[PDB]
């Protein structure tokens, strides 16, 4: 059986532990990895506004 | 308080005339005559004792 070590110093983990399956092979939505990020690229605008 | 780019466009013309010159026909039942049977509207000239 193969294993990642992941950590976040993140508070609501404060001792949990989750463990679950994934792929590792795959970067493409499949029925099989436990979660998919669908990504969008952002841009930001910088522009001059007047308001009340 | 909400920005949007847009195009403006401010005509400014009028239409001068000069010549006191105008010459117009106005026609009429045009329908009518083609689909009618428009015939020669013959003059028949008062030769029987009325004149």
């Amino acid at each position: 059986y193969d294993y990642t070590i992941a950590r976040i110093s993140d508070l609501r983990m404060k001792d949990k532990i989750v463990m679950t399956f994934i792929l590792p092979n795959e970067s493409e939505p499949h029925p099989l990895q436990h979660g998919v990020l669908g990504f969008i690229p952002e841009y930001l605008v910088d522009f001059n506004m007047i308001r009340n | 308080q909400r920005i949007g780019r847009e195009i403006r466009l401010t005509p400014r013309y009028r239409y001068f005339n000069f010549l006191p010159i105008m010459l117009v026909i106005n026609v009429i039942n045009l329908e009518e005559a083609i689909a009618q049977r428009t015939a020669l509207d013959v003059n028949e000239t008062q030769v029987t004792p009325a004149s």
